[PDB]
């Protein structure tokens, strides 16, 4: 997330056994990252191996 | 003639005076825009 050019970046890793799609549960995300940057970002892309 | 080299060189020399000594200026210039601010103030603690 974005507020006020702060990116804000939450993140959790958890293990599960599945192969056709979401398994469904309940999962928080703690507070991981805080960069006061000031980038206005309206797209993005991801990069696999 | 009427063609100068645009740079020249100082005459560094321990035995000049002190106007013509090499003196080390460093220009500190703080900019504040409307972006978060990132180098603050120590702001010294104390004992608790």
């Amino acid at each position: 997330k974005n507020i006020d050019g702060y990116f804000k970046i939450y993140s959790k890793h958890t293990p599960i056994n599945l192969v056709r799609d979401l398994p469904q549960g309940f999962s928080a995300l703690e507070p991981l990252v805080d960069l006061p940057i000031g980038i206005n970002i309206t797209r993005f892309q991801t990069l696999l191996a | 003639f009427n063609c100068y080299f645009p740079l020249q060189s100082y005459g560094f020399q321990p035995t000049n005076g002190v106007g013509y000594q090499p003196y080390r200026v460093v220009v500190l210039s703080f900019e504040l825009l409307h972006a978060p601010a990132t180098v603050c103030g120590p702001k010294k603690s104390t004992n608790l």
